[PDB]
């Protein structure tokens, strides 16, 4: 149980076992107890004895290695770490001289490691100046690099004395120079000497024998001469301030460096370091005093006051002159006494005050006294900024003047040295509590522009970042409107914040409110609870208002047709109240005062619960009627709003053409007249009568809102008498569907079952044709549409695929249909997961057990969620019909019949959809379109035919652009006279061509999930260009091609009357 | 391209799975990351002058002569500024590659930097003298021509900084300079 | 930015130049053209109303090399926004604006070629030594007493940067290594120890698994070989806690990067709360999961909290850098603009960057999972932080590993009971018996026990006590019926009797109120905030139990309040509830936070957020004389919901299982007596 388990008895080596024997203090006692008496070794076990034998053999091997030189150095150092245990075990195992052997071994290991340190130091010295001189280090450059796993025996410990190691030193001379570079490795002056001797060479490959002479020897001779000069004390101050310049007021390390100096030559060190280091310190302090006195004379000249010092003139006279001696002379000590122990710092303080004569002059010009500062800081606070730097500007100014008014305001034009020294002493005492005060003075001085524009500041138009929060808290009205203009419905354009005062008004948007929010979570803190309470209240009211906006758009896009005209004016003021309004003539205003935060949160609670119950009831209504399952929530809202009007918009009728086909307003009113009996009117009247009496039953707005939302949920037509509720919507859609005769019947192909979903893997190039092979097994029938065919794309809304699954699995439909989910693999992980959960739930609840659901996928993309979870329901056929069959099917189904008055008459026997292409461009594609246009103009005189031309030029070809370009073209019915569109496409559109072409041409639809629907009309011509994957897919549609003249002059015309007739 | 990929950390996305492709090559590593000219434009493109560098001297000659306002700057040193900038452009061309194919474009900007340095050329030289007097020998304490020093700064901004092989540029550019900075070391 | 202020510049050269105002828009792979367009609009707006010859704004795209291959192609309007500065308008002045496009990856040349690329290359050994010399220019003799290490270090770093395909290491690591050797050498004033170099090299070069970086750097410096062991816990403690002399001289320029802890199963917080947090308890800046909270408001408050912690000097433990990195990248850079001796980092939300103060002692700890950092972290963020690994085994020394294995065996035998009282062979996992057992729990409980002792000296005397205390921990959250059933268990007979005796005499589980009475009397271990979480099978408190608890507690409790997780849709509802609970006078308060895992709500992932928010409030509202007591109560079901319950969490949390919440006068409060007596003898 003490073996070194390493995930279960692996050893395959010997070093780990040796470590285990050496370190464990119980192997020692176990071995000693076993060796004392052999009556214990005879009875242990069969495996314990074998492991003991293995450990014994390992220790025997290492012990045998010890006597000779093959013992590895690492295990040797382990023994040098566990000397005691190894000695005891060796003494025990002697029974089956050592102290002298161990002592000699430790001595020779010390020699080895000291040589190792010496060669390391040599490499350090010769690589420190590597950029100046390059050295080839014999063989040691690679011998020192290898780790110490090499064998010991290479250390050649021989007698007849000298011990040669694997580091092949050229001579004992280089060994000694490396040793002395190790002893002097830690001197700054030695570093400077080495650098200055190395720069005396210059890109020269210089070897060690001439490194010793060219580099080391001059350095050492100069070092010796300097050491002798320092011992004598005959040095001059030019060399001193040249070399010791890097020893300013750091004298303990200087003393230690001089000790390292004196250890180089082995002599005594008693009475030389102290006085010489004191002389260096005195010289440094004299230079510092010279600099400080120069700065004082500068401020006396420049600040403005003449003063009278007349004491440092001899010092200045000495400063401009040069003397060459290294001794101390006594006549200046009494003069220097006054600044014997001033400081090393804080001359930065006086020199920063001195170099800024503009600040002091301006402060004396403007302030003139110390009592005005307290008013002045307050006056500057309002003029300052809002962030941390701007707020702390006034604080650093105030602290700077508080710490500098002693030597700034308490001075006389005639001062005596004693009182000036006392004032300076008090100044240092005051500065000691803020050692960054000179920085504060400089930072305030550099803000002289802001600080001169503070007294003369006029009315500044900048309210605050926090007083503005005060304004929002006092009178801010959060106004939700859901504007009805041409703008969108994003959470940015539905919420506004009106701030009154005069009678001017300012309207913050959510973007500007967010900007201010970022501004005032980062603003300074006054350590005052009022600021942070007020900002917290603003942030929370805005957060609950943002979440109300979130829920409101969630409910609008989920489709409520009752909150379309909802509006709310929250008064954030304490006990201001929240004021709701519905866009109706029968619903009163709902207002309640009190705390805004908690009651707003409760209101959002009821709003979200109403949203949940609304999703539940809309799901039930769709599961019942099955024709609210052709439009998602936004299209349902549009239809409901536009159905009650006497004339529905042409967009609504074109959308409804997907349920009925050739929809008309007369049929729409005929259906909507039979979708409600007088019992419904009586019920709504009863609700209207009972409603106010139950409203008056609750004091708070919570209960009244709850009851009003429950009544809108159950009985909605009473609330909004200009938009159909989901139930009336379903009745209208179902009656229109039943009125539409000849239901379509599409049978599933062979090998695909009409009661279980059919997953097919075909490959990206065959998904579109194979799906077609599913749909032409019932010829002479109209093509499918966005219903029953979902050309799925990356990031498709879960609601659309849920809608497809719903129309697949609801019983009341009047016709069997095949529902193909194409390219199901590019759906997102989450969209696919929710679609799968939705399919499971919807087949759990109820459906018709005859649905023909097919799921076509990319054969190379089985790794995603939907196909991986769909492996069991796979049909291993991959249906496919011959390509000419697809061509003939699409061509004869694109044929616009006669007596239709279409543009397609100009085409080849009326295909109404065509692709003009060429392998190389610049050939006549657009010219062919224009010649078809003029050929159509030749017929149908009084043409006035428009030619819309959408330029699709973007990467990741997008549907909404083409839909928006199409939208204002055929919602009017006056251009139902034959129209020639012209879709034009660029050569940077590689990633959207096939899905878009199949959607527009085959599916005959283009839909905005939150917008109207375009249906390709059977009778209006289309001409989509295409540049030249797509090569095969292009062939399905009826395609007419044009080739350059050199390619059309051998098989064939390729000419046009218009270009030739022009001059 | 190897230097670009070794610009510290490599490209965040590797060239194997990158999306900015023209054909099989990334548009990332092109000197011109210009998208493909669609057909009917390529059969109509045509090369302009390749800037054979014989007229480049006169182009930079004009560019400085206008954009410096040399009414009182120097009458002769427009020639030296013209020729040093043209020699710099010659070197930038004379590498079998150029950092941005920057002919006549770094020139209109380097003369602007030179004009900026010369309009300011009454204080920076002063602080330069103080800096090299407080910590350097008298060797770097010579009178600096406001027209030459500012030129050195313009060339060190627009050309010298954007190079990893600046030594060759310096030795090829100092041969076109007057006495004070006739050496690349200067 | 700090230097070339118009008239507030630091030197006469800079005063004569323009006035800089920068707006920083960090680029990310998921960037938008509208973001850079809005940043340009903001800088142009700042430019408007000023002098075009004296004031300039500058857009700064800090990571423009990340936004080159987004599907939306964000870096497209950058090329025009530098020549005319606006779109769909007549070109005009005040629209042109300065720009600095910093990047950590190579750029696309052409559309950015109007500017001049400073394509700074990987420095050679010459520039590495030169940068080392420049970094050590601050002092001089301690500069040259570490000069010898300059040549090898760089070389070693080179080999590291050569030996790995992924750029887990960069020049930040080398620079900060030089800085740490600086700081320790100038503090020592005597030289440099092998422990010093080994600590610096390991602390800076760490995190990655397939690198023996210490061995590589000791190959170039064989003299700097360390034979003693080095652990990660001390490395963390000396990253966070600095030295008394450090950061006490004129200005502070030597400091470590903001720390990262790499862990799996999100366990770092446990040990970090248990052993490291001493004296002052940090604030956890995390992604609150209260339902339908707004992410933008949450991160805004998070950044406000971290900024307050900078201004005060209190450590922050972030749990989120996928959304708090665009707002904290410049603060992680750890470069300050001094103003009166005070450090001001850049803090920004979106496009609004301002200089916020930072205290002398403010440490930032990121906590992240190994997989997500190794495949989703941007890479410069790795170099920006000081990677470390303390997951479960760095702090679990091998004898504690033996303890966790022994405890798992003893738990499996505690659960392994065969009894013939009832005719039923129902096998019990330790999940069923110990409520909240999830096969990683024994390591957690042994961690808790050793932290409860804290002596951590192996002199044959502490191992027994840690074993007993961990056993007490595992028993303290066990269902009472199995405690009675212990008789037929593999643990024998005497173990059952002693365990039940401790379970009813030393441990008080008869009543919640009795638990309070037994706890509040005794003095704690110098701890000024203590909280305990409770698991129950009985019904949660209704509202009439608080009154009876207060009546029985006229001198020990302080009129408690009870909150339910079902009613709390926001952080702030919880905030105001705990604030009203803390603002009232009186000491030894009591709060109960209720959450029922057996219901139709999603109130199961809100427990962590609720606990974190409560701890944050306790640490930001407590004075120095009031004591606090929080009792989170969760009710589980005996029908199998006591097995799915992830159990003993760490820190200032001690899971106890109380089967009966309120009281029961009918039954005696000792089931062992009912075991002794039969129905007839009753
Ligand atoms: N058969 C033709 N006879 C005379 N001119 C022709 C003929 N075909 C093309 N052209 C000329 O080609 C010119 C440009 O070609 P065109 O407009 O057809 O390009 P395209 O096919 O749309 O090109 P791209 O694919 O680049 O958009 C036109 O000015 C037109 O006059
Ligand atoms: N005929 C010419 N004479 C002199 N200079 C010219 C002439 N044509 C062009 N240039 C120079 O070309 C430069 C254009 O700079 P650059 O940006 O490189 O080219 P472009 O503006 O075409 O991108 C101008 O500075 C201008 O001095
Ligand atoms: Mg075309």
């Amino acid at each position: 149980k003490s073996w070194p388990v390493h995930n279960g008895e692996p050893v395959f080596d010997v070093d780990e076992i040796f470590k285990y024997l050496l370190k464990w203090p119980d192997v020692r006692q176990l071995f000693e107890l076993c060796g004392t008496n052999e009556k214990i070794i005879d009875n242990i076990t069969e495996e314990g004895r074998q492991l003991m034998a293995t450990a014994e053999s390992v220790f025997q091997k290492v012990a045998g290695e010890l006597e000779n030189g093959t013992i590895v150095v690492g295990q040797l150092e382990l023994i040098l770490e566990h000397q005691s245990q190894f000695l005891d075990i060796w003494n025990l195992n002697r029974r089956r001289d050592v102290r002298s052997l161990l002592k000699r071994r430790r001595d020779d290991l010390l020699f080895l490691k000291q040589e190792k340190r010496y060669v390391e130091s040599l490499l350090r010295q010769l690589g420190r100046v590597k950029h100046l001189v390059q050295v080839d280090f014999g063989n040691i450059e690679i011998i020192h690099s290898q780790d110490l796993s090499n064998k010991k025996l290479n250390e050649a410990v021989i007698k007849l004395s000298y011990k040669r190691e694997t580091h092949y030193c050229l001579s004992p001379d280089i060994r000694e120079m490396a040793s002395k570079l190790d002893s002097l490795k830690d001197s700054h002056i030695f570093q400077d000497f080495w650098q200055e001797t190395a720069e005396s060479l210059n890109e020269l490959k210089v070897s060690l024998p001439e490194v010793l002479e060219y580099l080391y020897n001059p350095c050492y001779d100069n070092f010796y001469t300097l050491y002798e000069n320092l011992k004598s004390g005959k040095i001059t101050f030019a060399e001193v301030d040249a070399i010791f310049k890097d020893f300013v007021d750091k004298y303990d390390e200087l003393k230690n460096d001089l000790k390292f100096m004196c250890t180089m030559n082995p002599q005594d060190q008693k009475g030389w370091i102290s006085e010489r280091v004191g002389q260096i310190k005195e010289y440094h302090t004299l230079h510092q005093a010279v600099s400080s006195a120069k700065v004082i004379l500068q401020v006396r000249r420049a600040l403005g006051v003449t003063g009278d010092f007349s004491v440092l003139n001899p010092l200045l006279n000495f400063a401009d002159s040069f003397e060459d001696f290294g001794n101390e002379s006594p006549q200046f000590i009494k003069a220097k006494q006054l600044l014997q122990d001033i400081s090393e710092p804080r001359q930065r303080c006086l020199e920063e005050l001195a170099r800024q004569t503009e600040l002091v002059a301006w402060l004396h010009k403007a302030l003139e006294d110390i009592n005005e500062l307290k008013v002045f800081v307050d006056l500057a606070s309002i003029s300052a900024g809002e962030n941390d730097i701007d707020v702390d500007r006034v604080a650093c100014f105030h602290d700077a003047v508080q710490g500098y008014a002693s030597l700034l305001y308490k001075m006389d034009e005639r001062t005596n040295f004693s009182d000036f020294m006392n004032h300076l002493q008090e100044l240092w005492r005051a500065l000691d509590n803020d050692q960054h005060l000179p920085d504060k003075l400089k930072d305030s001085a550099r803000n002289l522009e802001w600080l001169k524009t503070v007294k003369e500041s006029h009315g500044s138009v900048e309210l605050s970042s926090l007083s503005l929060a005060t304004a929002i808290n006092s009178r801010g009205v959060y106004v939700i409107e859901a504007p009805k203009d041409g703008q969108k419905i994003s959470p940015d354009t539905v919420l506004r914040l009106l701030l009154p005062d005069p009678e001017a008004l300012r309207t913050y948007s959510t973007e500007e409110l967010k900007e201010l929010l970022n501004k005032l979570m980062l603003m300074s803190g006054k350590k005052d609870h009022n600021s942070n309470t007020e900002v917290e209240k603003f942030s929370e009211v805005f957060s609950n208002m943002q979440r109300l906006v979130h829920v409101f758009i969630k409910l609008h896009c989920a489709g409520n047709m009752l909150f379309r005209t909802w509006t709310a004016k929250v008064y954030c003021c304490p006990d201001g109240g929240i004021f709701m309004n519905f866009g109706l003539e029968l619903l009163s205003q709902l207002t309640e005062k009190g705390d805004v935060i908690q009651l707003l949160g409760a209101l959002c609670r009821q709003m979200e619960d109403f949203l949940d119950n609304w999703k539940t009831v809309v799901a039930q209504k769709r599961a019942e009627h099955f024709y609210l399952n052709f439009y998602t929530a936004e299209q349902l809202v549009y239809l409901s709003s536009e159905l009650r009007k006497p004339r529905p918009s042409e967009a609504a009728l074109m959308m409804l053409s997907f349920i009925k086909g050739k929809c008309t307003v007369q049929d729409l009113v005929q259906a909507t007249s039979a979708c409600e009996s007088k019992a419904d009117r009586y019920c709504l009247r009863e609700v209207m009568k009972k409603l106010p009496q139950q409203l008056l039953s609750e004091p708070s707005l919570m209960g009244k809102l709850q009851v009003i939302m429950m009544q809108s949920l159950v009985y909605m037509s009473a609330f909004l008498p200009h938009c159909l509720d989901l139930d009336a919507l379903g009745r209208c859609l179902a009656h229109l569907a039943t009125m539409g005769g000849t239901p379509v019947e599409r049978p599933l192909p062979k090998g695909l079952q009409a009661g279980q979903p059919n997953l097919i893997l075909c490959g990206h190039s065959e998904v579109l044709p194979a799906a077609l092979a599913i749909y032409m097994q019932a010829p002479r029938q109209p093509l499918p549409t966005f219903d029953e065919v979902l050309l799925c794309t990356p990031a498709t809304t879960i609601e659309e695929v849920e809608l497809l699954l719903r129309r697949c699995l609801t019983s009341g439909s009047q016709g069997h249909k095949v529902y193909s989910l194409l390219f199901a693999d590019q759906l997102s992980y989450e969209v696919g997961c929710q679609a799968e959960e939705f399919f499971q739930s919807l087949c759990t609840r109820a459906h018709r057990e005859d649905y023909q659901l097919v799921i076509l996928c990319d054969a190379a993309r089985e790794h995603c969620y939907i196909p991986s979870t769909f492996s069991q329901y796979k049909v291993p056929l991959v249906p496919q019909a011959p390509l000419p069959n697809i061509q003939a099917y699409l061509q004869s189904h694109y044929q616009v019949p006669k007596r239709l008055l279409s543009a397609a008459t100009v085409f080849r026997d009326g295909l109404c959809v065509g692709i003009v292409t060429s392998e190389r461009a610049g050939v006549g594609k657009s010219l062919y379109v224009n010649t078809l246009h003029t050929k159509l103009k030749a017929k149908l005189r009084d043409e006035t035919v428009p030619l819309k031309i959408i330029r699709l030029t973007e990467p990741h070809l997008d549907e909404n652009q083409v839909l928006s370009a199409l939208l204002p073209f055929l919602k009017e019915k006056y251009q139902k006279m034959p129209v020639i569109f012209h879709i034009d496409i660029s050569t940077s559109v590689q990633t959207g061509i096939p899905i878009f072409l199949f959607k527009l041409l085959i599916l005959q639809y283009l839909m905005d999930i939150n917008g109207k629907i375009w249906r390709r009309s059977p009778g209006h011509l289309y001409l989509v260009e295409i540049p030249q994957p797509l090569f095969k897919f292009l062939d399905l549609f009826p395609k007419v091609t044009c080739r350059p003249p050199k390619e059309v002059i051998d098989m064939e015309p390729a000419m046009d009357p218009v270009e030739f007739c022009s001059e | 391209i190897l230097r670009l990929e070794s610009a510290g950390l490599g490209y965040r996305v590797s060239a194997e799975e990158t999306a900015d492709r023209l054909g099989s090559i990334p548009l990332r590593q092109l000197v011109y990351r210009v998208h493909a000219l669609p057909p009917s434009l390529i059969p109509l493109v045509w090369d302009f002058g390749q800037l054979n560098d014989s007229a480049e001297k006169l182009y930079i000659q004009q560019i400085v002569q206008r954009l410096v306002d040399s009414v009182s700057v120097n009458p002769s040193e427009t020639c030296v500024i013209a020729d040093v900038l043209s020699a710099s452009q010659m070197f930038m061309r004379k590498r079998e590659n150029e950092c941005g194919f920057v002919s006549l474009r770094d020139v209109e900007r380097c003369v602007k930097v030179f004009r900026w340095f010369h309009d300011h050329s009454d204080m920076l030289l002063k602080e330069l003298d103080k800096f090299l007097h407080e910590s350097s020998d008298s060797t770097h304490t010579f009178e600096r021509d406001p027209v030459l020093w500012s030129l050195v700064m313009a060339i060190g901004v627009c050309y010298h900084a954007s190079l990893e092989e600046k030594a060759s540029y310096r030795t090829a550019i100092a041969r076109c300079f007057p006495k004070p900075y006739n050496s690349s070391r200067a | 930015a700090d230097a070339m202020q118009g008239q507030a510049a630091f030197s006469e050269l800079f005063r004569c130049l323009k006035q800089v105002h920068l707006v920083s828009f960090q680029c990310s792979p998921h960037s938008t053209p509208q973001g850079i367009i809005s940043t340009f609009k903001q800088c142009a707006r700042f430019q408007q109303g000023k002098d075009l010859g004296q004031y300039v704004s500058v857009v700064v795209l800090d990571e423009v090399g990340l936004a080159e291959d987004s599907p939306k192609m964000p870096l497209k309007t950058l090329h025009p926004l530098l020549e005319d500065g606006c779109i769909e308008d007549d070109p005009a002045p005040y629209k042109k604006v300065g720009f600095v496009g910093i990047s950590n990856w190579a750029l696309d040349p052409a559309k950015m070629n109007r500017g001049i690329f400073v394509s700074r290359g990987s420095p050679n050994e010459k520039e590495l030594i030169e940068s080392a010399e420049g970094i050590c220019s601050s002092d001089r003799l301690v500069q040259d007493k570490i000069r010898g290490y300059f040549a090898p270090f760089a070389k070693a770093y080179e080999t590291v940067c050569q030996k790995q395909d992924k750029e887990f290491f960069g020049l930040r690591d080398y620079y900060s290594l030089i800085k740490m050797v600086f700081a320790k050498a100038k503090a020592s004033k005597r030289g440099l120890s092998p422990q010093d170099i080994t600590h610096a090299v390991l602390r800076n070069f760490s995190g990655k698994d397939n690198i023996q970086a210490l061995s590589i750097f000791t190959a170039s410096l064989p003299e700097a070989r360390y034979k003693e062991e080095v652990s990660t816990v001390e490395l963390i403690k000396q990253n966070i806690y600095p030295g008394p002399q450090a950061s006490s001289r004129g200005l502070d320029g030597a400091e470590s990067r903001y720390l990262l802890v790499l862990t799996r199963n999100y366990v770092a917080l446990q040990i970090l709360q248990q052993t490291f947090f001493e004296g002052q308890q940090p604030e956890i800046i995390f992604g609150s999961s209260f339902p339908q909270d707004q992410e933008y408001t949450q991160i805004c408050r998070n950044i406000n909290r971290v900024k307050i912690c900078m201004e005060t000097g209190k450590m922050v433990v972030l749990l989120n850098l996928q959304n708090l990195y665009e707002s904290l990248y410049d603060a992680l850079n750890q470069y300050y603009v001094y103003l009166g001796g005070q450090k001001y980092v850049d803090l920004g939300l979106g496009t609004h960057r301002v200089k916020c103060r930072v205290h002398t002692a403010f440490r930032l700890i990121v906590i992240e999972e190994k997989d997500v950092v190794y495949k989703q972290f941007p890479v410069p963020l790795i170099n920006r932080l000081e990677k470390h690994y303390l997951d479960m085994n760095t702090v679990l020394q091998p004898w504690q590993k033996s303890i966790v294995q022994e405890l798992q065996q003893w738990a499996h035998e505690f659960a392994d009971v065969k009894a013939d009282q009832f005719i039923a062979r129902h096998k019990y996992s330790p999940a069923d018996v110990f409520i909240g057992y999830h096969s990683d729990a024994c390591a957690s409980v042994v961690l808790q026990a050793v932290e409860r002792q804290g002596c951590r000296d192996l002199t044959e005397e502490l191992y027994r006590k840690v074993s007993e205390e961990a056993r007490s921990i595992l028993l303290d959250c066990a269902t009472p019926d199995a405690v009675v059933r212990l008789s037929g268990s593999s643990l024998g007979s005497f173990t059952a009797k002693q365990l039940s005796q401790e379970y009813y005499y030393a441990q008080q589980h008869n009543s919640f109120v009795d638990f309070l009475q037994a706890h509040l009397r005794m003095t704690h271990h110098e701890c000024r905030a203590v909280f305990t979480e409770i698991t129950t099978f009985s019904r949660l408190l209704t509202g009439n139990d608080c009154d009876v608890l207060a009546s029985e507690l006229r001198g020990l409790a302080s009129k408690p309040v009870v909150l339910s997780l079902q009613q709390y849709d926001t952080e702030y509802s919880f905030l105001k509830d705990v604030r009203s609970w803390l603002t009232n006078p009186g000491k030894r308060k009591v709060l109960v936070i209720q959450a029922d895992f057996d219901d139709g709500t999603r109130s199961a992932q809100l427990v962590a957020s609720a606990k974190y928010t409560a701890i944050n409030e306790i640490n930001k509202t407590q004075g120095t004389k009031d004591f606090v007591f929080v009792y989170f109560v969760t009710k589980l079901s005996r029908m199998g919901s006591g097995t799915s319950y992830v159990g003993f969490h760490g820190g200032l949390w001690r899971s106890v299982h109380i089967d009966d919440l309120r009281r029961s006068t009918i039954m005696a409060s000792d089931v062992t007596k009912l075991q002794n007596v039969t129905i007839s003898q009753l």
